[PDB]
């Protein structure tokens, strides 16, 4: 879970981030262990101090959260990052990793949601989906 | 002396009215 | 059947070489779809130079 | 240098600069040519 | 007098051009030294004046109202070095340049790096292609003739349909 | 949200999916091979349409679409 | 911490100020709040309308200039009403329920508004043409 | 320390076959023609394929040698062709009446109408760039000194050329040779500012100001002793300003007072000439010189004694700051951008200073008088600062992308002032549009008054009056500041903010510019299109990196056109895109500076003198009741001066005419690339490879449409040059048939 109430980093800052669209619907945080006491830029402005921690940050946008997972992935390689989406005032818990592990590594028990069996040139003329419900990729 | 009167109701008022119901018609919800 | 190394023009109606020649590099030895692999001496707008295409596809101009 | 000279950049000047110093000394020993006579 | 158009030499206003440019470049020498280098490039310019006035009453040509020098393309015999004349000098030099590039991208084209022949150009086929190129009219014919001047619609990329 | 179909000339080659700045993809097993794999998009929700996902893609004429559908807060990627 | 922490942020100077204002003081009734709101703003609204107007060195330019200014306050108690008709559908309630954040006196908001907007537009057409 | 490494790089025309070698993205070979592109748009961007700091230093220090070497070549073309081709010898008599003049024109196709009658028996074109007035300054009388000078600068050229091969090829210093900017600072200060202008100062003294004494008493210029006598004859020195006759013994006794009349402070203008007095000037560089000098020694090297910047820095910090300056040493000592965009901002700033300090203070002589010259010297070093500042932007946010590090940057002052950038841009965002409604909004207001017939309710001076008093009370602290508080000063450092006349000839030299309704607004527009131009540049600069919209821009880099049409669409989000529109208001903001002056001056300064002593100007003092509308800016100012940029046909200013609608096409061309996309026309050339391939010769080099980019570059760059050689044409051919 989101294990709130946990430790945010050492900042103090940041006009850019978490205004009043976080207190009516939809704020997100960003969940992970650093295994130093080291500088990280934020998406907000740039600085924090990663914790030694359980860290914890809770962010505006979920593109906010993955752009900060990726820093963490990239610069200090810990990629344990755990980001969640708020309770009664927020939506989803749990966004990301969805089923145990991250999205490009292959996990069987994954249903192709979205996927079409044809190409691109095998699509319809809208001319024979005129005035009908269907729609000129669905399937 | 009907130009005098016309010109700032159609300038003016008329306008003032149609953006009220418009303003409420978009802003409003079912 | 197409075999590797052989020139084919490709008919696929999307692709950027539609009806240009090429030269298979490889095909699968399985039965997946799409295999006949071609290699282009013009690249698309992505600046590749290769592309899965089938049997239906291709020919042989040879 | 001369596989220098060959490049597009250069090879488009100096045609140009003698294709232009061709149009250039014309018009100085055969001035105002407007038709042919 | 194919539009009514007088011939320039009995056309007064362009007879009446040429007393103002050298009247405007006569006072422009009137207050020069005479034996000065500026004296001289006025004179030079004076001169060069007279060989267009001339050079224009003599070739024929047709002033009107204004007094200059109009060209009549509908190609006549007797106007043909307007347009016709020059016209057939360009159509020879552009198809030159033409078919001098075209066979030069064909030969660069079957070889093993031909993107890299583009950039720096190589003066054997460079020059070969302009001893393909002088012969374009003729060479052309043959090449239309022959089939391969063109391609079928099958052997191009096309957008799909 | 914009809608995000997958078309079956994808192979397996996860590009598209750590281009993707929402985390809206996936990679799934497939169903008449099972060693292959293919894209999937399970959280088109989160889409915001930045099309990063068909940079990625080396096929030609990419096997995954985006069509910009109607615009949502997430879509439109606000802050607000 | 997401808001930054300068030092004259949160200072009591401009805290005090701000707690006692007529849109966050505690003890008013809506009906009250739009008094003192109309009635300090129609006092200066009518300020810009008599020293700079299309007619200054007339009889005559002190109404017409408080004429203007309270043309002013019955286009902002339309605004007002607008926003009300729009942002309160329903009497939208939410998670402060003030005012401001659910509707809940808003209909004499605005009627104050009306009155101590057009009582100080009239208030200063006495202390300029007379006295 | 002086550390360098021997023959790090060969001399060899290898790499000159291959295009793009220096990159592993380029020298495969161009599949595409964006690859042309790709090339020149990377090359002297040393940062982005070289990873290494030491390697990009040395490409960088020898490539300032070779831009050193340009600048010779074209000061030579100026020096030599003022020796050929050039009037300067007759004018020198008679620098009032003759046109100052080079650049002959050849007898070909009718371009030598365009050498004109420019004065004496010399037919050239009438230059406006004044370096007949910086020659007869600095003392030059016959055309074998500019000769030799021509060959001294390409000798130089040759000599910075050399230099730009040796460090580099030869022998190329290490990192530690770049990163010692004590040192720099210290040899720059004392060596380059100080002795260049103590070297400067020794020319006015023996050489300008002998020559110019006599000049300005009008014997001849070839009556005149030649510059060297003045240095072995010391009777000839004697009879002008009889100091020298006491030698060196009045400097280093300290004696200083008796070299009153060749050191002053007389501080006007001269009465013969219109320029600044040479001995001011002389006493001038010799003040500046000492300042330098004494200031080149502040900075610690390795003898102990000197000032630290890194530890400046450390212990500069308040309690609103944080960690206060800790950290902009050793950003500063890394990142060649950061020493860029700093450097760029003060050398641009400087050129409008310049521009502002010449025109007002001519140091010229017959400087002044010429009206042709002094305009084109105040909009050209105008319009250099402008384009300079924008690199500050520019580069500053190159820094951000690539050298900004937030592990050295936590509570410093860069990341404070990346912490609250939407309280800087947003303040700034309001303070634009407080400006641009009550400024532009007030010409609005006084076109609305006049049209209605109402012009006695528009801000005028007849009018609503809006008088500048915080400038005309400095006008009056600086006028009246000779003799209270610069007590030895005979008259003010200028005469525009008040004085007399001083009437060089028949025409003003300068005289007091008043301020009044119209330069209350005119100086608001300046103040209004100057906070955008920063207000666009500064949020490329802070949001280089990310923003609530991309929180990953810097991981995408400095330079990208979008990130796709989702998040409603994200077009010219990048730090290079608000370099790209700066470039517009910049654009915007200078031309208004430049139209400002050409009619304040023309209407209120520039005119003629009458042998009583009435002014009467050049367009009639129309500035004050014109330019108060935008109609009398249209009517009074773009079309009734250009009357003589298009009457200028069948004339020798004709090729003004010609550059005048020349560059209205540039600039026109412009927006076929500004408004198109890149989409359309990479599947109309589609059509025309098709149109190719059908008779079978399509390039291998696939044709492509210039890039999203790309299309934005090549749009700006047409824009600003339609612009602004209109503004050239417009400019030139105006002031040289009325000044
Ligand atoms: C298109 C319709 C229209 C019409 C008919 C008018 C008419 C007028 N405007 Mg204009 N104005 C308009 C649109 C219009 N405006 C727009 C679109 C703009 C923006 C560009 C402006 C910008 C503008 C400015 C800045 C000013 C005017 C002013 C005026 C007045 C000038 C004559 C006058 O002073 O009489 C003398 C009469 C008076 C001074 C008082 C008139 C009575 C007032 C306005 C109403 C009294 C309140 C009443 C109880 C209820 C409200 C009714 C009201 C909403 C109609 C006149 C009433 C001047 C003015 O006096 O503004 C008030 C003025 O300074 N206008
Ligand atoms: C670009 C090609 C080009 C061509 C075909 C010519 C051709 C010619 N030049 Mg020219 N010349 C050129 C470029 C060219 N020039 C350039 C770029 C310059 C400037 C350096 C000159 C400067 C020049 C001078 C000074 C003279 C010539 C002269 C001549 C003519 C005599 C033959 C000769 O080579 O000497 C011939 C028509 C001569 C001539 O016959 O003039 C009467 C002559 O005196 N040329
Ligand atoms: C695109 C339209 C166009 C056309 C049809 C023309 C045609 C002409 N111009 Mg004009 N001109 C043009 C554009 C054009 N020009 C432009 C864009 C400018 C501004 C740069 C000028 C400025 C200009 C001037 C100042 C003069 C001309 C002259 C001429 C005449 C050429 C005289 C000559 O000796 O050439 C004959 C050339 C040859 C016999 C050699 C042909 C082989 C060459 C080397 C091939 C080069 C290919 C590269 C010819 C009628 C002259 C004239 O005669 O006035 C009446 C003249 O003095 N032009
Ligand atoms: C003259 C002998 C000579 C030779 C054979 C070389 C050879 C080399 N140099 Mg060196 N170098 C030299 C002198 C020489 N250099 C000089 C005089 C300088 C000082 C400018 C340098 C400073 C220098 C640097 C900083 C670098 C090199 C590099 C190189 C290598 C690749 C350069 C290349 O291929 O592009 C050839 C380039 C050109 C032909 C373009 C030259 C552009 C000139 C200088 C200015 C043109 C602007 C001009 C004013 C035009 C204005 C616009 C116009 C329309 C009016 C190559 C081994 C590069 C290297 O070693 O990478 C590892 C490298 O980074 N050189
Ligand atoms: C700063 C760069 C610069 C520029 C833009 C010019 C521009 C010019 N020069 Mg100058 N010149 C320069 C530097 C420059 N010069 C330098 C450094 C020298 C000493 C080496 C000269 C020595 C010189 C002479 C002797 C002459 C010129 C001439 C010219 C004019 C004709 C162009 C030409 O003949 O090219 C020819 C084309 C090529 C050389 C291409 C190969 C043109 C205005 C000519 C002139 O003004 O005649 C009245 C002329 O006779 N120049
Ligand atoms: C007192 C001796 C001295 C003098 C007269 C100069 C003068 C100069 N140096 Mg400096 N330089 C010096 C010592 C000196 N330097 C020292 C001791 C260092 C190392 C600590 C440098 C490191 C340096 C660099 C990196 C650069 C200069 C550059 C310059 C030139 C500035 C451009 C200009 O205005 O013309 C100028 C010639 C610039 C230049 O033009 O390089 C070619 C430049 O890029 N210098
Ligand atoms: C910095 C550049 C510079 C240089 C190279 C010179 C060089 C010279 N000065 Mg000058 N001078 C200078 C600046 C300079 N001066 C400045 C800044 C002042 C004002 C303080 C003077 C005031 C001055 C006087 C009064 C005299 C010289 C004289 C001399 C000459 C002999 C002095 C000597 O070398 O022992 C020598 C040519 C003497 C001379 O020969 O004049 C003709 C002489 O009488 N100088
Ligand atoms: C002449 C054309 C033009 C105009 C009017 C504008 C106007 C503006 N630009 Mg734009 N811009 C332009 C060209 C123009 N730009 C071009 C060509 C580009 C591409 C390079 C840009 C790119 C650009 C950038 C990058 C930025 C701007 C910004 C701005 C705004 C500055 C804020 C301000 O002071 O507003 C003041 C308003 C005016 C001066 C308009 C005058 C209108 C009068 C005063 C009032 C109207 C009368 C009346 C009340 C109308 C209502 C009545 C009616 C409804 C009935 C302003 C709206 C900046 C911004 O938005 O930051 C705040 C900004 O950063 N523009
Ligand atoms: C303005 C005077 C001013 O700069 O005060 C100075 C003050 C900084 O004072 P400190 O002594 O904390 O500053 C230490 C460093 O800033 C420089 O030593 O500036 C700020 O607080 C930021 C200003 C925001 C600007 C507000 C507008
Ligand atoms: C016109 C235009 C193009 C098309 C322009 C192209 C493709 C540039 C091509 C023109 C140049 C002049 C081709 C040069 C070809 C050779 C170099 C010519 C050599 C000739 C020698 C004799 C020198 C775009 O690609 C584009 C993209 C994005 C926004 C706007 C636009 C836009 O407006
Ligand atoms: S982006 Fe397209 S081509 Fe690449 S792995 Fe995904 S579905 Fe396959
Ligand atoms: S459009 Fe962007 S967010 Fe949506 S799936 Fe593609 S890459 Fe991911």
């Amino acid at each position: 879970t989101l294990n709130l109430n946990a430790p945010t980093p050492i900042f103090g800052g940041s006009t850019g981030g978490l205004l009043r669209k976080a207190e009516v619907e939809e704020f997100y945080s960003i969940t992970w262990t650093g295994k130093s006491e080291t500088v990280f830029e934020l998406p907000t402005g740039g600085a924090a101090i990663m914790r030694a921690g359980e860290n914890l940050l809770r962010l505006a946008r979920k593109e906010q959260c993955i752009a900060l997972g990726a820093q963490l992935k990239d610069k200090f390689k810990i990629t344990d990052y755990k980001i969640y989406r708020v309770y009664p005032s927020g939506e989803v818990q749990f966004l990301h990793p969805k089923d145990g592990v991250f999205p490009e590594k292959v996990n069987p028990g994954r249903v192709a949601v979205g996927s079409n069996k044809r190409r691109i040139g095998q699509n319809p003329d809208p001319a024979k989906l005129k005035f009908k419900g269907q729609e000129t990729f669905d399937s | 002396n009907l130009p005098s009167i016309l010109v700032p109701m159609v300038g003016i008022v008329l306008p003032a009215i149609v953006m009220a119901l418009l303003f409420v018609y978009i802003e409003t919800d079912e | 059947m197409v075999q590797r190394g052989s020139k084919v023009r490709i008919l696929r109606k999307e692709s950027y070489w539609y009806q240009e020649i090429g030269t298979v590099a490889s095909i699968d030895q399985s039965g997946i779809k799409y295999p006949v692999i071609v290699r282009f001496e013009k690249v698309n707008y992505s600046n590749v130079n290769s592309n899965n295409f089938s049997l239906d596809e291709v020919v042989e101009v040879e | 240098f001369s596989k220098y000279l060959s490049t597009a950049p250069v090879i488009g000047t100096l045609t140009a600069f003698f294709l232009a110093g061709l149009l250039i000394e014309i018009n100085r020993f055969n001035p105002d040519l407007l038709v042919y006579p | 007098d194919v539009a009514g158009l007088i011939p320039c030499s009995q056309s007064d206003a362009f007879e009446r051009r040429l007393k103002n440019t050298t009247q405007r470049l006569e006072n422009r020498l009137k207050k020069y030294e005479p034996g000065s280098a500026p004296a001289e490039a006025l004179q030079k310019q004076i001169d060069k004046t007279q060989q267009r006035f001339d050079k224009y009453r003599n070739s024929g040509l047709l002033c009107g109202a204004d007094g200059l020098p109009h060209l009549i393309t509908d190609g006549r015999w007797s106007h043909a070095g307007e347009f016709t004349i020059p016209g057939l000098l360009f159509l020879y030099i552009a198809g030159f340049i033409g078919w001098s590039g075209r066979s030069y991208l064909q030969a660069v084209a079957a070889s093993d790096n031909s993107t890299e022949k583009e950039i720096i150009i190589d003066i054997p086929v460079a020059l070969q292609s302009v001893s393909k190129g002088f012969v374009w009219p003729l060479a052309a014919l043959q090449e239309f003739s022959s089939g391969k001047l063109t391609a079928r619609d099958e052997e191009i990329t096309i957008s799909p349909r | 949200a914009h809608t995000v179909k997958i078309y079956d000339t994808c192979i397996g080659c996860t590009q598209c999916v750590r281009a993707c700045p929402t985390d809206v993809l996936e990679m799934v097993p497939w169903d008449g091979c099972r060693a292959n794999q293919i894209a999937s998009a399970p959280r088109t929700e989160d889409c915001v349409g930045c099309k990063r996902c068909e940079s990625a893609c080396p096929t030609d004429f990419l096997s995954i679409r985006v069509y910009l559908g109607a615009e949502t807060t997430r879509s439109m990627g606000l802050g607000y | 911490i997401g808001h930054l922490s300068t030092p004259i942020s949160n200072s009591s100077a401009v805290n005090g100020l701000l707690a006692n204002l007529p849109a966050y003081r505690k003890g008013l009734t809506p009906r009250l709040r739009g008094l003192e709101i109309g009635m300090a703003h129609g006092y200066f609204l009518t300020g810009p309308f008599v020293e700079l107007g299309p007619l200054r060195n007339t009889d005559g330019g002190i109404l017409y200039g408080s004429l203007s200014a309270v043309g002013l306050v019955v286009i902002l108690t339309a605004c007002l009403a607008l926003y009300g008709k729009a942002n309160f559908s329903g009497s939208s309630k939410s998670k402060d329920a003030t005012l401001w954040e659910s509707g809940e006196g808003w209909s004499d908001f605005v009627s104050g508004w009306l009155i101590g907007g057009a009582g100080s537009v009239g208030f200063a057409y006495l202390l300029l043409q007379y006295i | 320390k002086i550390v360098i490494d021997k023959d790090p790089v060969s001399t060899s025309f290898d790499k000159w076959a291959v295009p793009g070698h220096f990159s592993r993205t380029l020298a495969k070979g161009p599949k595409t023609t964006t690859w042309i592109w790709n090339l020149h748009a990377d090359v002297h961007d040393f940062d982005s394929y070289t990873s290494d700091l030491e390697e990009v230093s040395r490409k960088i220090f020898s490539a300032h040698f070779g831009h050193l070497a340009v600048v010779f070549i074209w000061l030579s073309g100026a020096y030599f062709h003022g020796a050929r081709f050039s009037n300067y010898e007759a004018w020198l008599s008679n620098p009032t009446t003759i046109k100052p003049s080079a650049q002959v024109v050849w007898p070909i196709v009718g371009q030598e109408i365009l050498n004109g009658d420019v004065g004496g028996g010399f037919q050239g074109i009438q230059i406006t760039s004044g370096l007949f007035q910086m020659w007869r300054a600095s003392g030059i009388t016959t055309e074998l000194q500019l000769y030799v000078t021509a060959i001294g600068a390409l000798v130089m050229a040759a000599l910075m050329l050399f230099a730009g091969w040796f460090h580099y090829h030869k022998a190329a210093p290490k990192l530690e040779w770049f990163q010692n900017a004590e040192s720099m600072m210290n040899h720059h200060l004392g060596g380059l500012f100080g002795l260049g202008s103590l070297s400067w100062a020794g020319h006015q003294i023996h050489v300008s100001l002998p020559v110019n004494k006599l000049l300005d008493s009008g014997v001849s210029p070839q009556e005149i002793p030649l510059p060297h006598e003045f240095i072995l004859n010391k009777d000839l020195i004697a009879q002008l300003y009889p100091s020298f006759g006491q030698g060196l013994t009045p400097f280093f006794t300290l004696n200083w007072n008796e070299y009153s009349d060749f050191l002053t402070f007389k501080g006007g203008l001269n009465p013969v000439t219109g320029g600044l007095w040479l001995s001011d000037s002389a006493h001038h560089h010799l003040a500046i010189a000492v300042l330098f000098i004494v200031a080149g020694h502040m900075y610690r090297t390795n003898w102990g004694i000197g000032h630290s910047m890194k530890e400046m820095y450390d212990s500069h910090k308040g309690p609103f700051t944080g960690e206060g300056h800790k950290g902009v040493y050793e950003i500063f000592t890394n990142s060649w951008h950061a020493q860029l965009s700093l450097n760029l901002a003060l050398f641009g700033s400087l050129s409008i200073i310049v521009a502002h300090h010449m025109y007002s203070m001519p140091p010229y002589p017959y400087l002044a008088t010429d009206y042709a010259t002094s305009l084109c010297l105040f909009t050209h070093h105008v319009w250099i600062g402008g384009f300079l500042i924008v690199g500050a932007g520019a580069h500053a946010a190159i820094f951000m992308v690539r050298d900004y590090d937030p592990a050295q940057n936590y509570n410093n002052l860069v990341d404070r002032v990346l912490r609250h950038r939407d309280a800087i841009i947003s303040h700034l965002n309001w303070v634009c549009i407080f400006l641009g409604f009550h400024s532009f909004g007030l010409y609005i207001h006084n076109d609305t008054m006049r049209a209605l017939g109402r012009p006695q309710d528009m801000f005028s001076d007849a009018a609503i009056q809006l008088q500048p008093v915080f400038a005309q009370w400095v006008q009056g602290v600086n006028s009246a500041a000779a003799g209270n508080t610069a007590p030895n000063a005979l008259a003010n450092a200028s005469y525009a903010f008040g004085g007399d006349i001083v009437s060089v000839g028949g025409k003003v030299a300068m005289m007091p510019i008043s301020l009044g309704t119209a330069d209350f607004l005119v100086h608001h527009i300046h103040a209004f299109t100057i906070h955008v131009t920063v207000l666009i540049l500064l949020k490329g600069v802070l949001f280089a990196r990310n923003s609530r919209l991309i929180p990953d821009k810097a991981n995408l880099g400095f330079r990208f056109p979008c990130d796709g049409p989702g998040r409603g669409g994200t077009c010219q989000v990048s730090a290079w895109d608000h370099v790209f529109l700066g470039l517009f208001w910049m654009y915007n903001s200078l031309s208004v500076v430049l139209f400002h002056f050409s009619w304040k001056m023309q209407s209120d300064v520039w005119g003629n003198v009458t042998a009583d002593g009435a002014v009467s100007h050049i367009t009639g003092n129309n500035f004050a009741q014109g330019a108060i509308t935008i109609n009398g800016w249209l009517r009074d100012f773009l079309w009734a001066q250009a009357s003589q940029v298009i009457q200028s046909y069948g004339s020798a200013l004709s090729a003004y005419g010609l550059m005048f609608l020349g560059a209205h096409f540039i600039w026109a061309f412009s927006l076929m690339f500004l408004f198109s996309g890149r989409g359309y026309w990479q599947e109309l050339i589609e059509s025309i490879v098709w149109a190719h391939n059908k008779l079978k010769f399509a390039p291998s080099i696939q044709p492509r449409a210039l890039s999203i980019t790309q299309g934005r570059a090549v749009g700006v760059a047409h824009y600003l040059l339609g612009g602004i050689a209109t503004t050239w044409s417009f400019f030139h051919a105006r002031i040289i048939s009325v000044g």
